[PDB]
């Protein structure tokens, strides 16, 4: 399983469009949900550098055809997503063949619903070590649209899903290292406060254990 | 050296300054076995010291076999009023093999039983025991109930001892319980699942157990009926089936009987900690009991199927419960029974070659071929992985049931609900970066099924959707709106590298060149059916053969072309196709700004990237756009 | 100590095979990788914010490795207690410098559209983020107090550097605050009661410079843009290279220690108490010293905090 390379990552971090524009289509994939967001949603810095940057950044997707998928992801109603989340949270104290027959909203809705079940899991336990068996992580072929899914909702639902929470939610399932290193590169802002939450939170080693 | 316990040493005093309750005489046994870590105790202030816990504890977690148990033993033995009871030092046991699991080691004793009172303890947990409070009336046999907790510990413990060791206690179960032969197989399957591998044979386990039990539950519900007159006159509550307390706390001694499959949580966190015990090992000594290890049940399912002395019944009866697995939503099953298949059967495809060489081979394949095409067909909706895909795709185009045309059309159509429905599968399997050679040989496979299946229909309305088909050449067909849609997502794939006949003979069926398209209409309402939507243009138009391109854009109507212009990785000469054309209607269409184009600036720095590629066109549009608004 | 830490890191690398001592070695070594740490943010632009992203983190990496060696330098009596405090708080405010470098960049990642939609939140994560890298500024401001106030032996040069550091964190949280959460809130103007203030270094006229031309800027950016805006970003990165485009400078205590003075404080006592009776402590010192006692300050009182 490939992982974002420090390259793309520095890039990213840095924004710098040209060095983005040189990079692999396997490596700008897994940097894909982020990079949409910013050539399609309505721009916050409205300098003019960064209008011709997010040119480029749009010239160098639109040879992707994966990215479709990331716009249709991008065109679901968060508030109702919002409202039914915070009510099931309230309410609570084939999956995959589910998410692959699944339109956008509804696949969005199983994956943040899974989530969010590892985090109550996660509240509930003192420390202790599981391991959420969850289908939609462990599929080798639907990584790529889990990650993406993954990386939209962090982005479009910050207070409902916390960086750090997902960090520390990603550690019990089978490919959450991967996960985590391309949430995180997808909001390089994040890298300091996620090792920070990730060391602080590690307080049972249990002797080296699982 | 000691011939006493810490029961007895706590009991010393306790008995003797006041009789406690057998009740209160059982915890403080419980409590006296000292089975927990000592080294959680240091956690809080670090007090006692750890620097010698850590030591203790190596040489604690393997002990030897003291005489203070045979002792107890004994005592308990010649005395009718002693009040000992084995469940504590099962317990005990129970505790010290968990914990030993994690500083295990093959020069530490897991496991050391020194009592041989399994016997008495198995005819004491059994027998009734009239309780203090509750007197039943005299020579009334009272119902058979026993604790939750001691049947819970009793079962864990006393099957560890039993499989572990199959050579002195394992006699016992060995002529009792063909449970744990069952168990002993299913260990030796190294897959603690129910039902398991190596318990295949349906026609003694399954069905005999199935048999029986109707009738076991039958005469238990008879004489349940008796009593619960006696019963309700004395408590008046309602009993209901669904919330039988009984049911839950009692069960009937049925060893004969199919095993209870766990719960999916349960069986979630044991396999955790499955892999990393390793347990596989233990059971391929044991054959003594034989249930039907797993070796030798391989060996003898192979020549009864294999060799020439197959039967049609059972080998049909085993290929049904053997690939009715597939079509499971769980990838646990259908792995197992894939690689059970593999190693029951037995350069390219190395691991699913059995499935392309073997399988003909056999004398009764002809017998079992619609069967095993049916569940292949049913798996391919549900499998995921793409190899797999690929070697049931391959293996239903070389073998596939021509002759029935309701056989056809449902092979068609499953294959096409794969085309369609699988986009991520589809696009997994054809990534453009990896043409690989099992690619090729998948897409030879598809074209040369949908060429057969086409023709066979030309040659010659069961579903709502079917669709009335006409062609310029005067050929009539019916049809699936999905096949069609398939063998359109299989053009826009390319062509193959090993062979191009096939799919240029689709290409020229489907869209010939310079001639009408086949007109599609339903059967039912006899109107034009829409063949080609949106998504499937849009799907025909990135691909990078020009003739499905040029059969997509033709008298595409604005807002369509609208839409795929928005639409991502279009190549350079399809951009400029589609730029053409938006100039075209643009000149002969200005109306096209009000009620389709939501903003001007985004789709004006669309077209200005569109140009930045090194795309041609789009100039006109470009005007119009800029007209409302500067970019 | 007037910050050419080329020639430093020069001459460090030279003196070391020289030493005997490993502890010695250790302090030699992490001085050299000091000076190249403080070298490696010498060549930032004024405007290129990447470079600056690049320069900071090659500068952290040198500063670890400095921070490894001198804790192998550190030694009983010998602790090098400020001076291990002293790069610890400058290791922190470059990697704060960092992160407020990638919240620069933050702006360019866009806010959500839920949120979008109904003043601060709707900038989205931004917001959280400056909010955090002002707390963290000012726990960085409050740490370098720390370190000042236990620094009573120190010289007054020395003490005048670890203040200047102190309020440069203090402007740059200064600045998020008055730009981002609480414009309205920006108190009176930066009216600089010394004016032109009588700096004894080159560095002191340098820091205030750059102190007086940031407050400047953000005075002068005040309530003409919403918190969403480029030129808030701007403004804080552009503090952010002024502020490292001066060279630090190692000051006397980082080397010398003259003082030396302490506190024995011997207690009257594993104790056993009854609850009734409550306990009567009593707590006898000697202020010690080290050759001249009243170098630099003298102690007045002694205050006695029991918890």
């Amino acid at each position: 399983l490939q992982f974002v390379s420090p390259f793309a990552f520095e890039a990213m971090q840095k924004v710098d469009v040209v060095c983005l524009a040189s990079l692999s289509d396997p490596e700008l994939r897994l940097l894909l949900p982020c990079l949409v967001r910013m050539a399609l949603c309505a721009p916050a810095d409205q300098s003019q550098s960064w209008a011709q940057d997010k040119k480029l950044i749009l010239r160098l997707l639109s040879g992707v055809e994966a990215v479709n998928s990331i716009v249709a992801l991008l065109s679901v109603d968060f508030h109702a997503l919002e409202q039914d989340a915070s009510k099931e949270q309230q309410l609570r104290h084939g999956l995959t063949l589910e998410f692959e027959h699944s339109d956008s909203p509804r696949r969005l809705r199983l994956v943040l619903s899974e989530l969010l079940a590892i985090m109550n899991k996660v509240s509930e336990s003192n420390g202790e070590f599981f391991f959420k068996s969850s289908e939609l992580f462990e599929s080798p072929v639907y990584l790529e649209e889990a990650a993406d899914v993954l990386c939209i909702l962090q982005a479009e639902l910050p207070s409902l899903l916390p960086i750090v929470d997902v960090a520390e939610a990603l550690l019990h399932v089978r490919n959450g290292a991967w996960f985590l290193c391309l949430l995180v590169a997808n909001v390089p802002d994040s890298f300091n406060e996620v090792c920070r939450g990730l060391i602080k939170n590690g307080e049972r080693q249990d002797e080296e254990s699982l | 050296a000691i011939q006493r316990d810490a029961v007895w040493w706590l009991h010393t005093v306790v008995p003797s300054i006041s009789k406690l309750a057998p009740k209160d005489y059982v915890h403080c046994l419980h409590k006296v076995l000292f089975t927990e870590q000592p080294e959680t105790y240091y956690k809080w202030d670090n007090w006692p010291p750890e620097s010698d816990r850590n030591f203790f504890l190596r040489l604690c977690s393997e002990v030897p076999i003291l005489e203070d148990t045979l002792m107890r033993i004994l005592v308990i033995g010649l005395s009718r009023e002693l009040p000992l009871g084995p469940a504590d030092a099962m317990e005990l046991a129970d505790h010290l093999v968990k914990r030993a699991a994690a500083v295990q080691a093959d020069d530490v004793e897991v496991l050391k039983v020194g009592r041989t009172q399994l016997i008495d303890a198995v005819l004491n947990l059994c027998t009734y025991h009239h309780p203090e409070n509750i007197q039943l009336p005299p020579g009334y046999q009272p119902p058979n109930l026993a604790i939750s907790t001691l049947y819970w510990k009793a079962w864990p413990l006393l099957l560890v001892v039993a499989a572990f060791n199959p050579e002195n206690i394992g006699l016992a179960a060995w002529e009792e319980y063909p449970t744990l032969k069952m168990l002993m197989e299913m260990v030796m399957t190294n897959n603690y699942s129910y039902p398991p591998c190596t318990l295949t044979d349906e026609e003694t386990r399954t069905e005999m157990l199935n048999r029986e039990l109707q009738t076991a539950q039958r005469e238990k519900q008879e004489i349940l009926a008796f009593e619960g007159h006696l019963a309700a006159a004395s408590t008046k509550q309602t009993i209901t089936e669904s919330s039988s307390l009984l049911l839950s706390q009692l069960t009937s001694l049925d060893p004969q009987g199919p095993p209870r499959r766990p719960p999916p949580h349960i069986l979630d966190q044991v396999k955790s900690l499955n892999q990393s015990l390793r347990l596989g090992h233990l059971l391929c000594r044991s054959r003594n009991p034989d249930f039907l290890k797993q070796r030798q049940l391989l060996g003898r399912l192979q020549d009864l199927l294999l060799g020439p002395k197959a039967d049609e019944q059972t080998t049909c009866e085993v290929l049904d419960y053997f690939l009715r697995r597939l079509g499971s939503s769980q990838v646990a099953s259908r792995v197992l029974a894939m690689k059970g298949l593999s190693l029951v059967l037995s350069d390219v495809l190395q691991g699913y070659q059995w499935l392309l060489r073997d399988l003909p081979r056999l004398p009764l394949f002809d017998s079992v071929r619609s069967t095993t095409a049916l569940a292949l067909q049913q798996a391919i909706h549900m499998e995921t992985d793409p190899q797999t895909i690929s070697a049931y795709l391959i293996y239903l185009s070389q073998h596939t049931p021509v002759e029935e045309q309701a056989q056809h059309s449902d092979l068609a159509l499953d294959v096409a609900r794969l085309v369609v429905e699988r986009s991520t599968i589809m696009s997994h399997l054809f990534s453009k970066l990896s043409p690989s050679a099992a690619s090729d040989a998948v897409l030879s496979a598809l074209l040369s099924i949908f060429s057969r299946y086409v023709r066979r229909m030309r040659q010659s309305s069961e579903s709502q959707d079917q669709v009335f088909l006409r062609w310029s050449s005067g050929e009539t067909a019916t049809m699936h709106i999905l096949v069609v849609h398939a063998m359109v997502i299989l053009l826009t794939l390319g062509p193959p590298r090993a062979d191009d006949s096939e799919f240029q003979a689709l290409l020229d069926i489907w869209f010939p060149e310079e001639k009408p398209l086949p007109t599609a209409f339903l059967v039912d309402t006899s109107e034009e059916a829409l063949l080609l939507p949106d998504w499937l243009k849009l799907r025909m138009i990135r691909s990078e053969v020009l003739r499905l391109v040029d059969a997509a854009l033709q008298d595409l109507e604005p807002q369509q072309l609208l839409l795929f212009v928005q639409s991502f990785g279009i190549p350079v000469s399809s951009m400029s196709k589609l730029l053409q054309f938006l100039d075209q209607a643009v000149a002969h269409d200005p109306q096209t700004l009000e009620q389709n184009i939501m903003d001007k600036n985004y789709m004006a720095h669309l077209v200005e990237v569109q140009h930045e590629r090194g795309a041609s066109g789009g100039q006109t549009f470009h005007s119009l756009l800029t007209a409302s608004l500067p970019p | 100590r007037m910050g050419n830490h080329d020639m430093a890191k020069e001459l460090y690398q030279s003196l070391l095979t020289q030493v005997a001592s490993e502890h010695f070695y250790f302090w030699l070594n992490s001085l050299k990788e000091f000076s190249h740490a403080e070298q490696c943010l010498t060549g930032l632009q004024e405007e290129n914010y990447s470079s600056a992203l690049s320069c900071i983190a090659e500068s952290l990496k040198f500063y670890h490795k400095g921070i490894a060696s001198l804790t192998a330098a550190s030694t009983p009596l010998n602790p090098l207690s400020f001076q291990c405090e002293f790069v610890k708080l400058r290791i922190d405010l470059l990697q704060a410098f960092s992160q407020l470098i990638c919240t620069c960049n933050s702006l360019k990642t866009s806010p959500p559209p839920a949120i979008a939609t109904t003043d601060l939140q709707r900038c989205g994560r931004i917001s959280n983020q400056m909010k955090q890298s002002m707390e963290e500024f000012r726990s960085l401001a409050s740490r370098y107090g720390d370190l000042y106030q236990a620094s009573f032996d120190a010289d007054s040069a020395t003490l005048r550097n670890v203040e200047l550091q102190q309020q440069s964190c203090l402007l740059i949280s200064h600045a998020i605050e008055a730009l981002i959460l609480d414009p309205e809130s920006a108190s009176f103007q930066e009216y600089g009661s010394t004016g032109t203030a009588h700096a004894d270094s080159e560095y002191e006229r340098r820091m205030m410079s750059v102190y007086n031309h940031v407050l400047e800027e953000v005075e002068s950016l005040n309530r003409k843009y919403t918190p969403v805006s480029y030129m808030h970003t701007a403004c804080l990165c552009n503090a952010i290279i002024a502020l490292l485009k001066v060279p630090l400078s190692f000051q006397r205590y980082f080397f010398q220690k003259l003082q030396s003075t302490s506190i024995k404080l011997a207690l009257s006592p594993p104790i056993a108490v009854q609850n009734n009776q409550q306990l009567a402590l009593k707590v006898e010192g000697v202020v010690q010293h080290g050759s001249k006692p009243g170098l630099f300050r003298k102690i007045q009182s002694v205050c006695l905090n029991v918890s």
